[PDB]
């Protein structure tokens, strides 16, 4: 029997800052126990200061990203070059995904950017289009290895202030872009060690009011 | 949904400093039967692209005709059909990739793994993969089927990353490819000795080599091997 | 056929003596002298290689035997009985210990296992 | 849903229908009325798959109400039952059939006779003195066979119906949370609010 | 999931948990299971999916078109039936949905409709939907009265979600409270279950089995 | 697998390819499928390697113990011991074995034992996946009482074709000659037999 | 798993990677896959990890007893025969895929064993999920009359091909060299090309960060005197 | 259906400077239903500690079994069993049920009384030993524990620092697993004192 | 069978067990006592597959009674529960396992403490303040979590138990025909004949 | 079924057996598997009789209509029409067809169309269940530019062996010769070919 789906592995990570956002993802592409490419870009700049990644089955991922980019283009034509806000992009993506509700895009989609008040934003989608704005979201193969670490080190979960002994929580202080990138890199380094489908390279896209910037880092190739 | 009937095995390829090399044996298998020994599985499109195809041969022949039709269509009302508006590898690939994914989405795939190798207008090496699922990826070395498991490891010792491409000459790259084809002949039960090799260079253009053979094979050591454990005679 | 001797051949006499054990000890008494001495940093065991004939190669007959890498044994009495005990002692060190704990048994516990085999020949049918 | 009974006596038709609505592991409601008034003197109780039951019942109701307006005339219970049967008979060979069993209790004003029709989801119609759907008949029919008379009063019909419900409450494993009883006669449709 | 909604003197209380799981894996602790259809209507999300999100925001579009055409607030009966008629068209296709459409109008008063992906549409006073519904039902049934205060009713809904969040493995995260009045719904905050549990345990003397 | 045994004037010759595949992967390209159960009684193995090895090892044991008591066994006796194992354990075995041997009294003999466990004495026998493609060729080209050189050419040409068409077969062509003179091993490489 | 065996002039060498996995998760990043059947008979295992260890210990134990019984150093063929007959009895249910190598009074030997009980002889062999990557390297560079230094180089290069290209294999390269008339040298972590880079941050917590309910001393000691 | 994830639960073990730490959650459930918040998964036989995740009836059975075996070991050997020896015993015991196994994920932890060397080990249900230097994880949230441990862990932590690391590793892993939580226990083990601490965590 | 509850209060253990016995479509009995007295101060209620339940319960009873005679001594509830768990743990890997869940309510005369043990058919033992098997816990545990106190009197325990049974009677689809309640304390075992 | 088409000096010859079986029963022992789609373009049919007949009938229609408009079609054109049907309807067809024809410009040509729907131009082609047994024989014995008498002997000997080994094949050996001279039918009976 023909199986139209596949698993190209990979892992992605979106983190929303106070006035910035990052969307990171490893550059390894795989099938089963074989490596297809050590550098196959997964996170894309879609214009209008939005970055997107559709992780899972690469064919559906590429199709969705292509269709969303196309949606941004036609939004400009139809509405007098109006900038597509991140919240509007998110709703538009829901409809793209739910459009194939009964033959889904087999991907866990994440977009990142800035909201209309200039604050950092990350949106997270399941394969059939259920979505939510979030502060922190890892997706893909090593998502289960990364999220608990982020709950602890970003939201300071289970951490309390010494001396009080469980009475006072650690205060939720804001993280700088340099501080976030450290957590992103350590998440992927750790994920590379313990997950076979994660490695080769890490590509991070950082979104600010100034625009989209890229950063690449080597990962273990075994 | 179908099942492949007459099949072609590995297609292997790699980038080098001035272009790309691609190779594929001349066998059309019918299950375990090595039915057709004169099947060309590298199909050149113009003078700047070669599409290597593995998998179902009837679907390959269909793709072959689509490309032949693509060239015809590109020439229509196109005074620059042999110049600025000639077909690029990136155009040819994107077209196939669209078709492959559309077909999988109608649950009626072209049962193939395709590698489009070529050189662009600006001299850039083009090497990208697409298969029956519409999955695409690019890499300094690309291989289908058994090639992915045996050829890539060998080819990656030559070009392990992007920065190794300018350091690799056409003689070193062709040597690696020809060796990989020998390794596949040793170890792939659906391969043949006869194969075709194509080089697309930005300077010397398209060089298409037919009727090549795997040579310099090591078999002499077989005479010493006896039994399966305890047997001496 | 069948082993129809399913009853003890070693039994208590009126005086409370187990005859066959006493007679076994008499057979040990006739046997060639062997000894053992324990030092602070080692132990030594020794015996005489009583050659039955000068034509016989006494190197082939090993009275002192390795049981485990850290345990050795020597005997006095009937050689064949010793030989089979060494075979059983080597095996029991594996079956009832090494294959369970992943290490060789301590001296006292292997001795205990050997003793158990010899006791059973003193009570079994 | 679960239990729906019907009994035609001398001058009226009585329909009893359970109140329970169970969805999986929990009883979501214990006061559900599994019936619709098709016309002033025609009532239809129903039981079957979730959604289909009400969707069908309301669809029939709308069609009969449309006929009542167009012709300024009430269709006979027989005519309504034939219409309903045909819809179910059409339904069974559809892409997705209605999984609904119904009882149609009506009073024919022309003939001055009560009438009870039993129709299953296949479109199997039968006119009866007393009827049921599902496992309800297994428990009740032996009692009805014994006690039923065609010249029973409405008060006697209700007593015989109480005996049926008691037997169901005793021997059925499922708790159907009692029944809503409705009477159809020459004066129309009314509900017995204490049962 | 655990979602409940009940009618009372002061209108409707809607309470939901916040957890979303994919198998044993907790995907999210911050999920919104109350859809804000419009300023006067609420819907709950139990069922497993986008299906409730997608089709209830769609419902909001239909309710808006209704009151544009009819120059009048849509009834809770009409709104709920637009949804039930829609999902009934999709019956068999595999939609997974279990929702309470909650509202407060002039002609109806406070009204709750349970709508289901099987096409079921039930009016009622108390509803509980999700993997932890049975736990929520226990607290509700033993403590519910029509003459509850808005303060006590809000607490009852909160405590009933907590009861489920504790026992049901697939429920938890945090409790979202809403209070539906005739002039519209009023949000009554997000309540972390972790903090709420210890707070309730101490103040109420409940959960004596658990060591705190 | 492509295996065959052919009787001729001076005795018998066993022939085989050397390819062992796990699916389409060639696990071993230099396999020795010609295996010795006695001095001048050999066999060609096809089917499950684990099974045919396990059988061959047991047969070798039986013929060793037979020789210790009753002297050299006949080729027929060897075939019977093979059959007894294959037949009685047919439900748990996937073995197609050709038994070939040389007596002085009986000279060259060939026995084939297919899946069922049946025994068939033949002038020559072919077996294995690749044998299907050479039933026509072998039938047309076989003659009785061939010379050693003719029989080697017959086997070499036959297995050459089997290898050419069967993907499961390949590598070197191994042969074992059984005559009064003794036991001679032969090997023929791709460059030799492919050009035939 | 990637495991290889390579024959040379005066002996045989085996090698293996050091990654053991549970599905896509790496359970142990420095697993020891080279097992000792006897002092000069070593083997490498792939497949079900418990089965490979279990079956090598059992045969290794019986080999030791056999060596003591016969007063002779154990032979590779004895280990081979005992392994295959055991594995065949269980018909693949014991999922042990082994490359057995060693030296004995007969000479140097190299065999492979599959779970169903089949065995193969060769000068160079490979097993496991990275066997195709490893075999590609072996087929490209192997020759007759290799030296000890060439065989170690070839064997480790074959494992590397598995480490990098096969996802089932990774981390380090273990090697064991068994030369005739010499003690076998086990080279644990012969190569280490996969050390993790220093993290960007230290995640050491401030003491008293975790909330505690109760403390107590556990009595690990025995019942006391007096 | 899947025996190893009916009851749920987790165990994690870590090594520090002259100390080991082992920790577990307290949840026992019947799939979605929480049944007990006092089901401890760590046991000890002398100074050797054993954590066991998986099917609860087997957790109980194996504890009772290793108590049985270590008690007879002690009587015959005249000394308490060591972590290295016990690990082999656990492996032996599990593999003897090769074709009818206990659905468990055991974790050994302890300090060798003679050498003073910290020791931890883990097993699959069938007996394969995973002897790691850094840490061992087990249970329904093992993926989460791998992720936590891999980033949080650093070698040669002092006992009171190691406590914070292993506690935060367990807690945050259990909070991302539906079938783990409902309390937690952490053992801090030194050569001749052991401290047992119950952690305060969310009860959902 | 269906619903079995248990609650350990200050000075006693209370076991409630349904009376219904349904075999397919009919309720064959509405007065079934799903419990056995293992010893004077130890009671075991049970629910599971037909036949297995009673066969197991009586087998345990015989074994404990045998121990009581041999040693002239009553085993502690803990000891009995450990024995019972082992039998079920042995059972689960048998050719045909016992499909039986049990609650063991006992009063330890040595410690002067009530004890309630919950053991499922797999041999999963847990000591609890209150327990249940099957779907019983889903409805009741939320009420018990809220109201339960370790220092409750036996009369308060019964009131809390009535509230649990009422919730079961309201929200469960199955009619379990009420419950037989039994109390285990220092004076032994007695049945609450009105509930 | 055993079918083959062989090109030679003067043109091409198609050859076929005559056995059609339903299971082990021979439904028709005198089947004519050599079927005419045009004057000098014929085909050999294998697989589903219903399918191959339905295809052949449609092709004959297409080539008839082609001839009415554009004159005599090429053998390549005929093979393309066969392929188009077989490829586009591969999911619902079980047809293995060999197309053979004679032009004056191109002379004898042979095209084989296996299950997939692929086309392969060859000097000669063999197909059908019985073809498996004669891959070795045909490869060893085929030569290019044979005479008419040599080609008849080659086909006769080949199909003789296919029939001998394949139970699905049998009966008479039918042949059709396509040359400039015209169209000649040949038949060879069991008593003739069995003794070869
Ligand atoms: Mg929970
Ligand atoms: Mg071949
Ligand atoms: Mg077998």
């Amino acid at each position: 029997q023909f199986n139209p789906y596949g698993d190209n592995g990979g892992t992605i990570l979106g983190i929303a800052g106070e006035d910035f956002a990052v969307l990171a993802g490893d550059t390894r592409n795989i099938t089963d126990y074989s490596i297809n490419s050590r550098y196959e870009p997964k996170v894309f700049d879609c214009g209008d200061n939005i970055v997107m990644s559709a992780n899972g089955f690469a064919a559906d991922g590429d199709a969705l990203v292509k269709r969303f980019k196309n949606s941004v283009k036609w939004y400009h034509f139809d509405h007098n070059d109006k900038k597509l806000s991140i919240n509007s992009a998110a709703r538009n993506i829901q409809h793209l995904l739910y459009g194939k509700r009964f033959f889904p895009y087999y991907v866990h989609t994440i977009i990142a950017g800035l909201d209309e008040d200039g604050k950092g934003a990350v949106y997270s989608f399941d394969p059939v289009g259920s979505y939510e704005r979030e502060q922190c979201r890892a997706g893909g193969a090593a998502a289960s290895l990364i999220m608990p670490f982020l709950d602890n080190q970003v939201n300071f979960k289970n951490q309390y202030e010494p001396g009080t002994n469980g009475k006072v929580k650690k205060p939720l202080k804001y993280l700088s872009v340099e501080e976030v990138i450290k957590l992103v890199r350590d998440s992927f380094t750790s994920a590379t060690e313990r997950h076979i489908q994660v490695g080769d390279g890490l590509e991070i896209l950082i979104v600010t009011k100034d625009g989209v910037r890229k950063e690449f880092y080597e990962l273990k190739r075994d | 949904t179908q099942q492949p009937i007459v099949t072609g095995t590995s297609v292997i390829s790699m980038k080098y400093d001035n272009g790309v090399i691609i190779a594929a044996d001349n066998l059309g298998s019918y299950g375990s039967l090595l039915r057709f020994n004169g099947v060309e599985r590298l199909i050149p499109v113009g003078d700047n692209t070669v599409v290597g195809i593995s998998g179902d041969i009837s679907d390959m022949q269909h793709i072959e005709r689509l490309l032949k039709d693509l060239v015809t269509e590109n020439a229509y009302d196109n005074p620059l059909a042999d110049a600025e508006e000639a077909l690029e590898p990136s155009y040819i690939f994107e077209y196939l990739a669209t078709v492959m994914y559309q077909r999988r989405s109608k649950m009626n795939p072209l049962w193939n793994a395709i590698i489009v190798a070529g050189v662009q207008s600006n001299g850039d090496q083009f090497l990208r993969y697409v298969n029956l699922l519409g999955v695409t990826y690019s890499s300094p070395t690309l291989a289908t089927g058994f090639g992915a498991h045996m050829a890539n490891p060998l080819l990656r010792k030559v070009v392990d990353r992007e920065s190794d491409i300018p350091k690799t000459t056409v003689q070193v790259a062709e040597e690696a490819i020809v060796n990989a084809m020998r390794v596949l002949y040793y170890r792939d039960a659906r391969s043949s000795r006869n194969f075709s090799l194509a080089i697309i260079d930005k300077n010397t253009g398209l060089t298409f080599k037919k009727n090549l053979q795997v040579e310099n094979m090591k078999w002499d050591f077989a005479k010493d091997i006896k039994g399966y454990g305890t047997q001496k005679i | 056929m069948t082993d129809r001797y399913s009853f003890s051949l070693t039994t208590f006499s009126p005086s409370g003596k187990l005859g066959q054990i006493d007679y076994a000890l008499t057979a040990v008494k006739q046997g060639v002298t062997s000894l053992g001495i324990k030092a602070t940093n080692g132990v030594v065991i020794a015996t005489e290689k009583k050659s039955s004939s000068p034509l016989a190669m006494s190197e082939t007959l090993s009275k002192v035997s390795l049981l485990t890498p850290d345990i050795g044994a020597v005997y006095s009495g009937m050689g064949p009985d010793y030989r089979v005990l060494v075979d059983k002692s080597r095996k029991v060190a594996h079956t009832s210990y090494k294959r369970i704990y992943g290490e060789y048994p301590p001296t006292k516990l292997l001795v205990s296992e050997v003793a158990k085999i010899m006791q059973e020949a003193t009570q079994s049918g | 849903m679960d239990i729906i009974l019907g009994i035609r006596v001398q001058d009226s038709v009585i329909l009893a229908s359970s109140k329970a609505v169970t969805r999986g592991i929990s009883v979501l409601k214990d006061s559900d009325d599994k019936t619709r008034q098709l016309s002033p003197h025609t009532l239809m109780s129903f039981a079957g798959e979730a959604g289909d039951t009400v969707q069908f019942a309301e669809y029939i109701q709308a069609n009969i109400q449309l006929y009542s307006i167009r012709e300024d005339y009430e269709l006979s219970p027989q005519a309504v039952s034939s219409f309903v049967r045909q819809e179910l008979a059409k339904s069974i060979r559809s892409r997705r059939p209605y999984q609904v069993n119904v009882l149609i209790g009506g009073y024919d004003k022309k003939k001055n006779k009560p009438e009870l029709y039993q129709i299953d989801y296949l479109g199997t119609k039968v006119e009866l003195p007393y009827g049921a759907h599902g496992y309800s008949g297994f428990y009740t029919f032996s009692l009805l066979d014994h006690h039923y008379r065609p010249d029973m009063t409405t008060e006697e019909g209700l007593d015989l119906l109480k005996l049926c419900v008691q037997e169901l409450e005793k021997r059925m494993p499922m708790d159907f949370k009692g029944v809503i009883v409705k009477i159809v006669d020459k004066d129309g449709i009314r509900q017995v609010d204490d049962f | 999931t655990t979602t409940l909604a009940f009618r009372f003197q002061g209108g409707i209380i809607v309470a939901v948990d916040s957890r979303a799981t994919a198998g044993n894996w907790v995907a999210s602790q911050t999920v919104k299971k109350v859809i804000e259809i419009n300023p006067f209507l609420l819907g709950t999300m139990a069922g497993g999916t986008v299906d409730c999100q997608f089709w209830e925001t769609w419902l909001g579009s239909q309710c808006r078109l209704h009151e544009l055409r009819e120059k009048e607030r849509i009834s809770v009966a009409a709104a709920s039936k637009i949804l039930s008629n829609l999902v009934y068209q999709y019956k068999g296709a595999g939609l997974s949905m279990g929702t309470m459409i909650c509202g407060y109008t002039r002609k109806e008063g406070p009204t709750i409709y349970y709508v289901d992906s099987d096409g079921t549409r039930l009016k009622g006073d108390i509803f509980c939907v999700g993997s932890g519904q049975t736990f929520a039902y226990g607290v509700l049934d033993s403590n519910y009265k029509w003459d509850l205060s808005v303060e006590d009713a809000l607490y009852l809904g909160k405590r009933s979600i907590l009861a489920a969040a504790h026992r049901d493995a697939y429920s938890g995260g945090s409790v979202n409270l809403y209070h539906v009045t005739e002039d519209g719904w009023i949000y009554h905050g997000n309540h972390d279950v972790g903090e709420l549990f210890w707070k309730v345990k101490e103040e109420e003397g409940s959960f004596n089995n658990v060591i705190g | 697998t492509s295996i065959m045994a052919v009787t001729f004037k001076d005795g018998v010759i066993l022939g085989a390819d050397s390819r062992t595949t796990t699916g389409a992967y060639i696990a071993n390209r230099v396999t020795d499928k010609l295996t010795r159960v006695h001095d001048k009684i050999w066999c060609c193995r096809s089917g499950s390697a684990a099974d045919t090895q396990a059988i061959a090892d047991i047969v070798q044991y039986h013929l060793e113990l037979y020789t210790s008591q009753y002297g050299t066994p006949s080729t027929e006796t060897a075939a019977s011991v093979f059959k007894e194992l294959c037949y009685e354990n047919k439900d748990n075995l996937t073995a197609g074995i050709i038994v070939a041997g040389y007596d002085d009294k009986n000279k060259g003999e060939v026995y084939t034992i297919p899946l069922g466990g049946s025994v068939h004495k033949l002038p020559y026998a072919i077996a294995g996946s690749g044998s299907t493609f050479i039933y026509g060729y072998c039938d047309k080209n076989f003659r009785e009482n061939m010379s050693k050189e003719e029989t080697v050419d017959f086997i070499k040409h036959s297995l050459s074709q089997a290898i050419k068409w069967d993907g499961s077969s390949g590598g070197v062509i191994r042969m074992v000659v059984l005559t009064a003179a003794g036991v001679e091993r032969l090997i023929f490489y791709p460059d030799e037999y492919e050009q035939l | 798993t990637t495991i290889v065996g390579v024959k040379f002039n005066n002996g045989v060498v085996i090698a293996a990677d050091t990654r053991s996995t549970q599905g896509p998760i790496v359970a142990d990043k420095n697993c020891a896959k080279l097992h000792r059947i006897s002092p000069k008979i070593w083997c490498a295992g792939a497949g079900t990890a418990a089965d490979t260890e279990a079956v090598t210990q059992l045969i290794g134990s019986n080999i030791e007893l056999h060596s003591l019984y016969t007063s002779r150093e154990p032979r590779v063929v004895s280990a081979l025969q005992m392994l295959k007959q055991h594995l065949f009895k269980y018909q693949g249910h014991i999922g042990a895929y082994l490359i057995v190598a060693g030296v004995d009074p007969t000479g140097s030997h190299l065999f492979s064993i599959h779970a169903h009980g089949s065995t193969d002889v060769g000068y160079y062999l490979s097993l496991g999920s990275g066997s195709l990557a490893a075999m590609a390297v072996l087929e490209s560079h192997w020759k007759q009359d290799l030296t000890k230094e060439e065989a170690i180089k070839l064997a480790s290069d074959a494992i590397q091909a598995g480490i990098w290209n096969d996802l089932g294999s990774g981390s380090n390269v273990d090697v064991c060299v068994m030369e005739i008339g010499k003690d076998a040298e086990y080279l644990r972590n012969y190569l280490t090309p996969n050390v993790r880079e220093e993290k960007q941050k230290s995640y050491k917590f401030p003491r008293g960060t975790t909330a505690v309910l109760k403390e107590s001393i556990v009595n690990i000691c025995d019942i006391q005197e007096e | 259906s899947d025996p190893s994830s009916i009851n749920g639960g987790i165990v994690v073990a870590m090594t520090g400077k002259d100390c080991v730490a082992i920790a577990c959650d307290l949840r026992l459930g019947s799939q979605s239903l929480g049944v007990s918040n006092k089901f401890e998964k760590i046991f000890h036989y002398g100074h050797v500690f054993l954590g066991i995740t998986g099917l609860a009836t087997d957790v109980t059975t194996l504890n009772e079994m290793f108590r049985y075996k270590t008690n007879l070991y002690k009587l015959k050997e005249e000394r308490a069993i060591e972590p290295e020896t016990f690990t082999q015993l656990v492996s032996s015991s599990l593999y003897e049920r090769r074709f009818g196994p206990y659905f468990v994920g055991p974790v050994v932890a302890g300090i060798n009384s003679k050498s003073g060397k910290p020791f931890i080990a883990g097993f699959d249900l069938i007996g394969c030993i995973d002897e790691a230097k850094d840490f061992i994880v087990s249970g329904t949230a093992s993926d989460q524990l791998f992720g936590m441990c891999e980033s949080l862990y650093e070698p040669n932590l002092e006992p009171e620092d190691l406590f914070e690391t292993i506690s935060q590793a367990l807690l945050n892993a259990a909070d991302r697993d539906a079938l783990s939580g409902w309390g937690a226990v952490v053992y801090i083990i030194k050569k001749d004192e052991v401290v047992k601490r119950y952690l305060k965590m969310r009860q959902d």
